RNA sequence: AUAAGGUGGGGUUAGUGA
């Protein structure tokens, strides 16, 4: 029907168009008796039938009159839906100005002026005159003026020169504006005015004008004249319980806003003086923009309980405004809403529900039904069958819910399984049942969780929910390839019980022939359970063209491994179930049954395991025992020992030997030592305490404590919190943040006195607090970058294109803590893999990664792979598949279409719940060793110093691979060498962070060039030693007098010839900074790498700043291209760079803050994007810099490092892509054949294809340079208005769009939702294929 | 340094506290001036004719009963049978005063206006002779804007040669055979407007035949009554700008009755003008305890029919 | 199908173990 949706500012005659009648007299209802009135608000004959095909006095009451006005009021008969949205206009007498032009910061009225807002406020609440249409005078035609001023100017000039005041005024003087003279002058001024400031304000104002002409509007529009009047059953009146009213605010202020109009009109006719009818515009202006924004203005009003009232602009913004309150999230019918409980004897595709909540969600089904069969023919018998409940019924709701499915929904949906559907099967009583399986992708602990269900009505829904919503579709996480129909907690317990083995047991070491036998042994109760026997089985396998072999043998095996071997389908290995079983071997079970047998038996498989979980775990009996905690016996002494240290320290500080942070720190130490004696203490006591015979004298086994099959198998618990029951708890922290010196030395079996318990429950309030603000904060990250993402579709096959980045197995700098395999896993490469076989193709060019040919690179050692990623996609307004790789919850490629920005956003969103709240270089294993970025020398001593901190220590394996990273300083004193072989656990490194050293390269006198004693350096003797060293200074403590002047230590041979820097012909000065202190005097000839002188010195929201993308509190400052450098002038708010490149010219120098201890040297030529002093590394200035690819390989590596410390799974393509919709926008160099401004922002693939299709031509397109925005300011930097409406501050986006004239055709998501048609996301996708296609 | 004092009240009160309190004589001082205003505008209603012939006339309404005993008069100062002779007695000096228009005409003009000013009426009455007037103005400026259209935006007279001879007579060809008869070359192309200006100035000579006036005389009657009004109007705009205080002064009793305070001051603002418009200082009270009543009637009322 | 229904305030429920 419809296209795009399209604003503009309202003209006064477009008002008039709108309305059909004018408002006149501020009464709504009679209260004495109840009629709408002739002109009031709820008027009758302005806005239509209050009733239904009839009129007020009830003159026309057939259908037949339809089409005909009234005569006894006059008013047309049509339907009462009528007057839901006939408008109607007011006329005010004089004019007045609409505040969100006025204030909307920037005002749209002050810029387009320049004149200051102040000004204009002074117009407006009449304390000030000012002047239209200067002219002849001394004084222009935009000149304020007091009123005494007036006065002089009424002597002057108060002939027919001419000056005004208010809304009056401004729409003269606005009116009487010409624009072009604007446009041309002020191009012309932007060609004038060197300062950036000027530059700035101009070309905001040559945006406003040229934008302002281009759109079909008027300036003078902008004065509000016409008023329209909202339809007045959107303002309506409802009573309350008894005569009174529940008022709504908008009536109030209407009401308000037409009597001061009307006593202004009366008082015009009076002629009043000018104080009256002057503070009564005022009042009309307070009315009006207390109609339109109340509390925008300096004070709010109230009408009753003195509580603000509501105006029509809070009507849409906030938590309860129309965007979030009632169009994203509706009330839904169909729908219901109770108490969920079990019932494990379901399988997986169904789910309880209750009679009662069956029989009110299908009543249409079984009036659909019911007239079908004629068990009753007309509706209301219907009625009154399925009220009176008969019993003929229960077969009709027993017959059609066979097969028709349902939702369910728990209120904390956050990532996407939240939802998952199923079907039916009717209960006696009223709770939900529901299948074990899917509580823990539900989060749902039976605790007293309420679930709500709802029904998809028509057709093509019931085939989206058993297509895609039905619960046996989703087992994969889409956070990463785990299942999450992993078996829970009891059921683990169940089956670790079953394999495990007591050391001589009934029936200990028999034969058998078979499984089924095994069982008859078990349940004739003739071997124990944990028995070990060696049986015969028999197995399968698909090596062939997927085809099963039979292949038998006599392993040795348990009873209970034999047992639930008969559960596992044919295609697996015997030893899956040769083991203990605990939680992670049965969730890699689960795993490598979906790789290898698909999908059905790993379905039925799972139901199995449950079921015989259950069995076997009730047939069990595991209790639990206050005798079943064991308390070690050494604790008593250990803890004796202990305190006797802390006496020991102690009396260190009783006569004051030791300071107080000393014994501090070496008390919590040895109560650090102590407590773990004690965690091992109870460790080794428990888990392998039982200690029989075997058919001979003795032998130790694991314990059956309950409590160590319950952490051991995994099911709830670990050391730790075993660790809090039998051993001694913690060192609890202070409310300070601090950490308290004494610990909790009981434990939960044995009493807490009173203190330890109320140190303890400091820690737990805080602890609980932080979830509910944490909870806070958490949410509202999701709900912004769902935001930023939202319209990201996949939509392409195949860009055909070769960029990319490159993964690499990541090292922290100690241990690989991410292999490569799982960063490769399932995304199809870039290039091809050369095998490291020297020019051998291993694996071509764009395949897709699954497990075999991870295995195979794995094999041959691989260590870089550069692959297609979503940030290289080529594809305008989508990605292809091909660059974006696999479902992670359907094993396969992905398909085409599904929106996957928001599945990244709940991805990255649903763990921000689970986040946590509160030298040498020594290598460990044995390699090659490799450096990078290396500026060596030999000392004196053999040993090796490296005067670039760029350096990194890479230790290469026997392979290939690369498994150790360490920092190489500048100068840093090495053990060994580049490409040398170490043996593991060795230093081979030296330096100090107490000194950066300001060492040498060669050999030669050094000369005490400008080190003058007491302008540039200090006499300061050395007190412990008695060489005096002269001491360099830095600037603010020097004076100013050889502040300019630099002491050098120049590198001269004895002859005093320049020894000029090893490579090329300039000298080898070292000037000497600040708290340099040249130790090594006058005429001492040097060695290599000797210091001439030695100069010493988080969680959530780091996350969410880095998506913010902040500048951090000082960014490390970087090269902005290559080049040597030199230093500018003293002290100018900061001391001064000046960067010299070689080729090109030197535009480039800077400021420095000083505190910034520099890294870089003159004589040093560096490349660009490169330090120059350290701390943060700013994001801007990477992507300028660095790249594309750069900046993207840092988020990643930054936030992969934050989940991963919490080990938290998240697979990378979700960081990549929503990175992808931060740097959408870009800006000009220039413009080329283009047609933009080169001052303009743009989005990146309008302008790519914009120079793409200029490649068409001959000519040459722009040049460009990207951006990135923070995905709170992103958002609000799109070209779909009504999204940006739905996010933060509606009225900023709103008038700026408004003014601007901006048209949407809509091509995305929650504008489509917020239209109501099909989402062009999945099979509506489809239909846009189609809806493209027509046009 | 004005603080941006979004209270409408604050400045109003800067505005109102500028004029001080008028003690109860200068009271007696402002209200002798408005009788001098509208007692002025009383003499130049007694300066029209044609209000006397409307007069007659609307007393022939009122015995005729085409009108009411109290829609033409409002007492006399030193019962329709004192209508019957002060109108019909009036009726013998229209008559005789009509005779003699053939010097003493225009004193009998002077005296029947004195006879006709002691007479009080029914300010409908006071509204048609303003309008007559008014309109009468109104035709005799659009014969300014016709004849200055023509003969200066069309024939290029200066506008010197025509404010100096043509304003004041307006119907005479003096200033039309004489300035043609100064051989200007202006005056030469004014033979092209002859016939619009001559023969639309006929109606123009018409008026002054209706009126039994010149132009100039009328516009002496009805522009003085003009000044006798604007005196007036000021005298009323200072005694509200002494009132103020009062206003806001019993404005605070009556706030929290479901209104703003403003518009208390407001409607008090309207009481107080229409108590202006009651008030007589030859009573002898404080204008004050008259106003009150005003007052109360401008607040009650709103706020009772603004439940 | 005659139980309907705005605005404030208060109380409660469900939402980690490293
Ligand atoms: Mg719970
Ligand atoms: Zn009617
Ligand atoms: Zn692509």
């Amino acid at each position: 029907e419809f296209d795009a949706i399209k604003i503009a500012l309202a003209s006064p005659d477009m008002i008039r168009s709108w309305s059909f009648g004018e408002v006149k007299k501020p009464e709504t209802i009679n209260y004495r008796t109840f009629k709408p009135e002739r002109d009031g608000l709820f008027c009758a004959r302005i806005f239509g039938p209050v009733k239904d095909y009839e009129c007020l006095c009830g003159k026309y009451k057939r259908l037949k009159h339809r089409g005909v006005i009234c005569e006894k009021c006059g008013v047309e008969v049509t339907q009462t839906k009528v007057r839901r949205e006939r408008m109607g206009h007011i006329e005010l007498a004089s004019p007045t100005a609409h505040i969100w032009f006025l204030k909307s910061l920037p005002s749209r009225i002050g810029l387009l002026l320049d004149m200051p807002l102040r000004d204009i406020e002074r117009v407006l609440y009449f304390e000030s005159y000012v002047v239209i249409e200067g002219g002849m005078t001394n004084l222009e035609r935009q000149q304020i003026l007091t009123e005494e001023q007036y006065l002089d100017a009424l002597e002057e000039f108060g002939d027919e020169f001419d000056a005004k005041m208010g809304a009056e005024a401004i729409q003269a003087l606005l009116k009487s504006m010409d624009l072009e003279q604007e446009c041309e002058q002020l191009r012309e001024e932007l060609n004038e005015t060197n300062s950036e400031t000027k530059r700035k304000k101009l070309t905001k104002r040559i945006k406003l004008l040229e934008a302002f002409v281009q759109s079909g509007n008027k300036p003078e529009w902008m004065i509000l004249t016409v008023l329209p009047v909202l339809p007045p059953d959107l303002r309506p009146l409802v009573p309350l319980d008894g005569g009174r009213f529940a008022t709504s605010d908008l009536n109030d202020l209407y009401r308000r806003v037409i009597n001061r109009n009307n006593r202004l009109k009366r008082l015009l006719d009076l002629a009043a003086p000018d104080i009256i009818v002057r503070n009564e515009k005022r009042m009309l202006q307070e009315a009006v923009d207390a109609l339109l924004d109340n509390g925008r203005r300096g004070r709010a009003i109230t009408g009753s309980n003195k509580r603000p009232l509501k105006s029509l602009a809070d009507m849409i913004k906030g938590k309860q405004g129309r965007f979030r309150q009632n169009l994203l999230g509706k009330r839904v019918d169909y729908s219901g809403r109770s108490v969920i409980t079990v019932g494990p004897y379901l399988r997986l595709h169904q789910c309880g529900l209750p009679k009662k909540m069956a029989l009110e969600l299908f009543k249409p089904f079984i009036y659909g039904k019911l007239e079908l069969r004629g068990l009753a023919t007309t509706i209301k018998a219907a009625k009154k069958m399925v009220e009176r409940e008969e019993a003929v019924v229960w077969d009709i709701l027993d017959e059609v819910i066979r097969e028709h499915p349902v939702l369910l929904n728990r209120a904390p949906t956050l990532h996407r399984l939240g939802i998952q559907a199923f079907e039916p099967v009717l209960i006696e009583g009223k709770a939900i049942q529901l299948h074990p399986l899917v509580c823990a992708a539900y989060n749902a602990d039976f605790d007293g969780d309420q679930m709500a269900v709802h029904v998809p009505l028509t057709l093509e829904a019931q085939l989206e929910a058993r297509a895609l919503m039905m619960s046996t579709n989703n087992i994969l996480s889409p956070a990463n390839g785990e299942p999450i129909i992993v078996p829970s907690q009891d059921v683990v317990l169940g089956l670790y019980y079953m394999t495990r083995d007591c050391v001589n047991a009934k029936g200990e070491g028999m034969v058998l022939t078979g499984p089924k036998e095994a069982e008859r042994l078990y349940r004739s109760g003739l071997a124990s359970l944990h028995a070990r026997v060696k049986v015969r089985i028999t197995e399968y396998e698909k090596d062939a063209n997927g085809e099963l072999v039979a292949k038998t043998s006599l392993k040795d095996t348990t009873v209970g491994r034999a047992i639930l071997w008969m559960i596992v389908p044919k295609g697996l290995p015997y030893s899956i179930v040769n083991q203990a079983l605990g939680k992670k071997a049965i969730s890699k079970m689960l795993n490598t049954c979906y790789r290898i047998l698909g999908l059905k038996p790993t379905v039925i498989f799972a139901d199995q395991i449950m079921y015989t979980g259950f069995a076997y775990a009730a047939r069990s009996g595991a209790s639990v025992g206050i005798d079943d905690m064991v308390i070690p016996e050494k604790k008593h002494e250990i803890i004796s020992e202990a305190e006797a240290e802390v006496a020991e320290i102690q009396e260190q500080f009783q006569s004051g030997l030791v300071t107080a942070g000393e014994r501090y720190n070496k008390v919590i130490d040895i109560w650090a030592a102590a407590n773990d004696r004690v965690s091992k203490a109870m460790m080794d006591n428990l888990q392998t305490e039982t200690v029989i015979n075997r058919d001979g004298q003795e032998e130790k086994q694991v314990s059956f404590n309950s409590i160590y099959m319950m952490a051991d198998s995994g099911a709830r618990g670990s050391a730790a919190q075993i660790r809090q029951l039998a051993g001694m708890r913690g060192l609890m922290a202070k409310p300070d943040g601090s950490i308290i010196e004494t610990p909790i030395t009981a434990n939960f079996r044995e009493g807490l006195n009173v203190l330890q318990y109320f140190i303890s429950t400091h820690g737990a309030r805080k602890g609980l607090a932080d979830t509910a603000l944490k909870t806070a904060n958490s949410g509202y990250l999701t709900r912004r970058l769902v935001d930023v993402a939202q319209d990201l579709v996949v939509t392409e096959d195949d860009c055909g294109t070769h960029e990319g980045i490159m993964m690499t197995p990541v090292i922290e700098g100690g241990d690989v803590k991410e292999p490569l395999r799982d960063r490769v896993l399932g995304r199809v490469t870039a290039e091809d893999v050369l095998k490291p076989g020297t020019a051998d193709i291993l694996v071509p060019r764009n395949t897709l990664l699954h497990e075999q040919w991870c295995d195979l690179l794995e094999e041959n050692s691989v260590d870089a792979v550069k692959v297609r990623s979503v940030v290289s996609c080529d594809t305008d307004f989508g990605v292809c598949a091909h660059c974006y790789g696999r479902d992670l919850a359907r094993g396969h490629i992905i398909n085409k279409g599904e929106a996957i920005g928001v599945i990244a956003a709940q991805s990255i969103g649903e763990p921000g719940t689970q986040l946590t709240m509160r030298s040498s270089i020594q290598v460990k294993n044995k390699g090659s060793i490799k450096l990078s970025n290396v500026k060596s020398v030999v000392n004196s001593s053999g040993k090796l110093v490296i005067t670039s901190r760029n350096t990194e220590l890479k230790l290469i394996d026997e392979f290939g691979r690369t498994k150790e990273s360490y920092k190489v300083p500048y100068g840093a004193v090495l053990a060994k060498g580049d490409g040398e072989q170490v043996a593991g656990g060795e230093t081979v490194a030296n330096w100090d962070p107490h000194t950066m050293p300001v060492i040498t390269e060669v050999s030669g006198f050094v000369r005490f060039t400008d080190m003058i004693d007491g302008q540039t350096i200090t006499r300061q003797t050395d007190e412990l030693t008695g060489l005096s060293s002269l001491v360099v200074l830095d600037s603010a403590e020097r004076t100013a007098g050889g502040k300019d002047l630099r002491p050098a230590l120049k590198i001269v041979d004895a002859q005093g010839n320049d020894v000029l820097i090893p490579g090329t012909d300039m000298p080898a000065q070292y000037f000497l900074p600040g708290k340099a202190i040249v130790q090594l005097e006058d005429g001492v000839q040097i060695s290599s790498g000797d210091t001439l002188a030695r100069i010493p010195q988080g969680g959530l929201p780091r996350v969410a700043d880095l998506f913010e993308a902040r500048r951090p509190k000082e960014p490390a400052i970087l090269a902005e291209i290559s080049g040597i450098v030199s230093f500018g002038k003293e002290t100018k708010g900061k001391r001064r760079l000046v960067i010299t490149p070689v080729d090109g010219s030197d535009p480039y120098e800077e400021m420095i803050p000083k505190w910034r201890q520099l890294n870089v040297f003159e004589g040093e030529r560096v490349e660009r994007g490169d330090v120059i002093s350290d701390g943060p590394e700013a994001p801007h200035d990477i992507l300028r810099l660095r790249g594309v690819h750069a900046v993207t390989r840092y988020i990643v590596n930054e936030v992969q490092d934050v989940y991963r410390l919490q080990g938290v799974k998240i697979n990378d393509k979700h960081i990549e892509v929503i990175v992808r919709q931060m740097l959408r926008k870009a800006t000009i160099v220039n413009a080329g054949s283009s047609d933009f401004l080169e001052g303009e922002q743009v989005e990146y693939s309008r302008v790519k294809i914009a120079n793409r299709e200029l490649e068409a031509n001959g000519k040459v397109g722009a040049t460009y340079s990207r951006d990135l925005l923070g995905i709170t300011k992103a958002s609000l930097a799109t070209e779909s208005f009504i999204s940006a409406a739905s996010f933060q501050e509606t009225t900023r986006v709103l008038t700026e769009a408004a003014v601007a004239g901006k048209r949407d055709e809509l091509r995305g998501l929650k504008e489509n939702v917020i239209v109501g048609r099909l989402i062009p996301a999945g099979t509506g996708y489809a239909y846009h294929q189609d809806r493209m296609r027509r046009r | 340094e004005i603080g941006r004092t979004t209270d409408p009240v604050r400045m109003y009160m800067r505005e109102m506290g500028t004029v001080e309190l008028l003690t109860r004589e200068g009271e007696i001082d402002i209200a002798k001036r408005i009788e001098d205003g509208i007692n002025q505008v009383q003499c130049s209603v007694a300066e029209y004719p044609e209000a006397i012939t409307y007069l007659l006339e609307q007393y022939d309404r009122v015995e005729a009963e085409e009108a009411r005993l109290s829609d033409l008069i409002t007492g006399f100062v030193d019962d329709p049978e004192l209508a019957r002779e002060k109108f019909a007695e009036l009726r013998a000096q229209y008559v005789v005063t009509r005779d003699t228009i053939k010097a003493t005409a225009q004193e009998e003009i002077l005296k029947l206006s004195e006879v006709f000013k002691q007479f009080r009426l029914v300010p409908k009455q006071f509204d048609y002779l303003v309008n007559s007037m008014r309109v009468m103005m109104d035709r005799v400026r659009t014969q300014e804007r016709l004849i200055m259209k023509l003969c200066v935006e069309q024939c290029k007279m200066p506008k010197k040669n025509f404010i100096t001879l043509f304003t004041g007579n307006e119907t005479s060809d003096t200033w039309f055979n004489a300035a043609i008869a100064m051989n200007k070359p202006w005056s030469e192309k004014l033979h092209d407007v002859s016939e619009e200006v001559h023969r639309a100035l006929q109606k123009l000579q018409q008026i002054e035949e209706e009126t039994g006036l010149t132009i100039e005389q009328v516009k002496d009657i009805n522009r003085r009554m003009s000044i006798g009004e604007a005196k007036a109007r000021r005298a009323k705009k200072e005694m509200v700008e002494a009132n103020l205080r009062l206003v806001i002064s019993i404005a605070k009793k009556y706030t929290n009755r479901g209104l703003q305070f403003l518009d208390l001051i407001q409607e008090g603002n309207i009481g107080l003008m229409k108590a202006v418009d009651k008030f007589e200082y030859r009573r002898g009270y404080k204008f004050s305890t008259y106003a009150t009543w005003w007052i109360r009637q401008a607040i009650t009322r709103s706020i009772a029919d603004q439940a």
